[PDB]
């Protein structure tokens, strides 16, 4: 929810920064990415409405102990607000932010194999709206030049003409670019009424934003309530164990 | 010996006349002795010594 | 000693229908206390969307 | 030998695994409270010839005041738990709420979400193995009242094999005539007409003599811990509901007659402890379900 | 080839055409409310100590004062209710209430007799006719759940069809042993226990195997509009208490076990819509004797 | 001539002796208030935040406050409807209940009202008797509904007799196929396929062709007097409950499938007058215990 109000690209990246990788996994099994199934939409329908799952939903879902489980379900996290289910992941992956995840090579993974063009395909960037996909390319861009792949980020706009118009115009090398930016990315924000859409993608936004209200005064008492006497998670000082699986 | 007894008043009662509206002038009665038929949050946190 | 919500519970030696008559009016007072964000949720479902 | 079993014990699908922690029995248990206040308003606001009791009574369910043009179904709360109780029933079915829905709606009222404050009886007797020799013949009928018919034509007097699970906590035989039951290595006792038997105790050799049918009826009873605003009625009436809505028709699953058949089917599964405490779940979201449509009618 | 059908669906009777309008309709609703009234009054006298609530109650249910040495009978409402209760059933049945008398016990309560605000599920059966082919034998027994036991002496294996009305929104048939079944010109699935089906599909053939015989269990379930005061467990009770009361006794009717049978069985008739109406009226009036005859037995 | 009997019908055991007289009555009515009073207090704790009424509710019915560390028994008022209920029972039972602790909890309430001031209804079906030649068979299956199956294979049609016994006040009969039922040496009607008979009128033949069997099914309905505070749904509730947690485990006893069955089965019996008045008392415990126990189980 704090995730889809940032409207600029200074602010995504700070939340970035602060927010562990912890709140971009998620511990609910939930259903299959990609299945054909019936949904009820009552206000609409006396038949059962059809359509189709997939990891842009803000629900958790399955995924694989791999790199590209965990680069999908930090972009999902940061496109639709919930993660995926990636079993076992790990204290050291946990505390580190998601910004070092994406652009920094302490973290102990490697993501020089990453295909954009499969990872696109499978996070369904056919059915994303315009402020999802500069958030993806954002990512994208940051992976990129993390790994030197610069390149193939070229190849795949050059492949992909519409995403190529809309593409963010920052280099992650430099501050100059991200100072002047001047994108609008928020998804999330105070305007609706309290209705029902018929997607599974349109209905889980619109309680994002009918929650987002509630949530900008809501939120202040009861998160200090948890924390008050609590170490914080990132970065967290340890005798760094071991990194298994990775 | 000793013993506890818990003094609430004495309530007479005609056997003639209804109980339930005998009763129910009563309530009146003891809630207002009671301090209880206002809205009300008590404060009893502080009568303590240690 | 204090409670886990913050507030204070008292434990002493009263009476019975004492205990239970105020204790019951605490509890339907405490009923119709709500925090003031939940009172403005309920006042806005009153007034037009603007 | 050749062996009959209840339909309803037959291979019971898996139920969800989804919308089973705290946070979620507290929103069902927040559906069913509001969900009856809902039908309580509608029983004052037709007496009373007024919509101020119905108006306040929807505005707390659906947060949002009715409007003339639009149809009144409940809102979003409606539409998470409609889908909620697919989850439930099958693994097949999606997981579709998102969970800052579920922690909104379950603020809506406060509740003890806990599913074990009482307990229910159901009275779906299991048989889940009768055994006869070659010559005998055994047909099993009926899911409330268990009515198994044996016919004897071999030359001898034969035993026939009653097993009725390790779940049930009491079971009642009757018999058209008088027959002989007895345990495992344990002499015959003379023929009555009624026995009462433990399910736990071992499975159950009937002496079936050669001359006429045998008709033994069968009823059980087991005990289900369920929260204490289970009603049976509501959940029976909110089962066929579902059912004849769709709600239930996702691939590769098991349809039963009543809630009774369904839950003790799910108890009988090599992991059916874990799988009745989902199920008690799905029943009060049933409940919540049968008082929230009956308030607002949908031809 | 033989043709069998349920007991309960044969020869519907008629059922009244009056005290079917709106203000006869407030009145079963009143006397619904009012009857309520009178049972939870006793539990008010137990913790009131005294028979003031049972007064009050009864009072204004009857319009005159209880006494001690006449039995208590509801006076012109009991008569009323009773009597209407007679004309809904048969079209044979006197119409005996005038309509003022009507209009001055609906206007004791406030109550709308908008009988079509709320649904109720009823569970009886229908099975219109079960065809088989000539060496097979089939029975059907039952109402709530029907159990068919259906023998094949013959050489080979043959085709029985169902038909389960139009009427019935589901029904699940359980078998005792594994079975095919499916609708016509469909091929068949493999035998399963467990088959869920729309009678609004079609006529259904079952395939019969020779040797030991099958039973199949049908349950079904139908959805009737009701106002939203119905309970069918005090129906119920009202349709066995007016039985055993002589309230249905009157020449060339049908009897029935339970309200369910009879609700169902006018459904199914050349036209059942006409008498559902007057059938759920009927109920919410037995759900008012049933509690006025319990306060007050007679 | 070959008999079958239902088989709850036969030898119903004695009743137990004690605890039948006004002081115990009153006792079994104040704790069924009382136990009332509790179930609905611990869903309103569970509805609000805080748990006076139960707290209070307890506090009356086993007469010491609640306690977070030990267990909620219910006092000794619990304890007292445990042992009459093993009392009501069999008349081995042991019942050893002081008679002043009996009078001492029923003072904590009072009741307006008897165990006579109302009506309830039974479903049972009490087949007594059926008689039949020596070729036919026939079977009884069915508390609840009776299923009679009768097949003929002899040289002509056959008569059967049924004995419905003179308690029961209506019996109706569906049957497969159309049949011919009448009284005894009366002519016989055409074949219909409902009937509606008064037990008390006599012994009924039923004409029994040669051919596939007749399956009859019969519902019945008798009426009960009980208090008014009865429940039928509860009462059934409560004998599982009893039966579940062995207060009928009693040295030659017989048992029963459900309290509808139990009560018509004392009552067609010599001195069933008697007893159906310690069997009503019965089921009024029984709605206590279960109420009592699904607010406090253990």
């Amino acid at each position: 929810m704090d995730v889809l109000s940032k409207g600029s690209l200074k602010e995504l990246l700070a939340h970035l920064e602060k927010t562990p990788l912890e709140e971009a996994i998620s511990y609910r099994i939930g259903t299959v990415p990609y299945q054909n199934v019936l949904i009820s939409r009552n206000e609409y329908y006396n038949q059962l409405y059809p359509d189709t799952t997939s990891l842009i939903d803000g629900v958790s879902r399955e995924g694989q102990r791999n790199v590209n489980g965990l680069i999908m379900s930090i972009i999902s996290y940061v496109v639709s607000g919930s993660g995926h289910y990636i079993p076992n992941i790990g204290f050291m992956l946990l505390r580190r932010s998601i910004l070092d995840i994406l652009t920094k090579h302490d973290t102990g993974l490697v993501t020089n194999n990453l295909n954009y063009g499969i990872i696109a395909r499978n996070l369904t960037v056919s059915k994303m709206n315009c402020e999802q996909r500069k958030r993806m390319l954002i990512c994208f861009k940051l992976l990129a030049y993390k790994d030197g792949n610069q390149n193939d980020y070229e190849i795949y706009l050059n492949q992909n003409i519409p995403l190529k118009q809309i593409a963010p115009n920052f280099i992650p090398g430099d501050m100059r670019t991200v100072i002047h930016n001047q994108d609008q990315l928020a998804i999330v924000g105070i305007p609706l009424t309290q209705s029902t859409e018929l997607s599974i993608r349109d209905d889980n936004a619109k309680s994002y934003k009918l929650g987002y209200v509630d949530w900008y005064n809501s939120n202040s008492f009861l998160r200090e309530r948890s924390e008050f006497n609590l170490i914080r998670l990132k970065d967290r000082d340890t005798k760094y164990g071991k990194l298994n699986g990775w | 010996h000793a013993l506890i007894k818990e003094d609430l008043g004495q309530w007479p009662v005609e056997t003639g006349i209804s109980l339930v509206n005998q009763a129910g002038v009563f309530a009146v009665q003891l809630a207002n002795k009671l301090g209880i038929d206002k809205p009300f949050v008590l404060d009893a946190g502080s009568n303590y010594f240690t | 000693y204090p409670d886990a919500d913050g507030n204070d519970v008292s434990i002493i030696f009263s009476g019975a229908m004492s205990h239970a008559i105020f204790t019951y009016a605490q509890s339907q007072w405490n009923k119709n206390i709500i925090k003031l964000d939940d009172y403005i949720r309920e006042i806005t479902l009153t007034v037009p969307k603007q | 030998a050749n062996r009959a079993t209840s339909a309803f014990l037959d291979n019971p699908h898996p139920v969800g695994v989804n919308y089973v922690d705290e946070g979620s029995r507290q929103f069902v248990a927040v559906a069913e409270l509001l969900a009856s206040k809902l039908i309580d308003s509608s029983r004052e606001s037709d007496e009373s010839n007024s919509d101020v009791p119905f108006v306040q009574a929807y505005s707390k369910f659906a947060d949002d005041n009715p409007r003339h043009l639009r149809v009144k179904t409940g809102g979003k709360m409606a539409n998470a738990l409609t889908n909620v109780i697919r989850s439930y029933y099958s693994i097949n079915a999606p997981a579709i709420v998102p969970q800052v829905e579920i922690d909104r709606l379950a603020s809506k009222a406060t509740v003890s979400g806990d599913m074990y404050n009482s307990y229910a009886i159901f009275n779906s007797v299991p048989i889940v193995e009768v055994l006869s020799p070659a010559r005998t013949t055994v047909s099993i009928v009926g899911s409330d009242r268990a009515d198994v018919t044996m016919l004897n034509t071999g030359a001898g007097a034969a035993n026939i094999t009653f097993n009725f699970g390790q779940i049930a906590e009491t079971v009642i035989l009757k018999g058209s005539v008088p027959f002989q039951l007895a345990r495992l290595n344990q002499p015959m006792p003379a023929a009555r007409f009624t026995y009462k038997l433990r399910p736990l105790d071992g499975p159950f050799i009937v002496v079936l003599p050669v001359g006429n049918p045998l008709v033994i009826s069968a009823t059980a009873a087991t005990r289900i811990q369920v929260p204490l605003a289970f009603n049976k009625a509501l959940v029976e009436s909110g089962f066929q509901t579902a059912m004849n809505d769709g709600l239930f028709d996702i691939q590769n699953v098991n349809y039963y007659s009543s809630f009774d058949e369904f839950i003790i089917s799910q108890y009988h599964a090599q992991d059916g402890i874990n799988r009745v405490s989902t199920c008690v779940i799905l029943g009060l979201a049933l409940q919540a379900y049968d008082q929230m449509r009956r308030a607002l009618p949908v031809r």
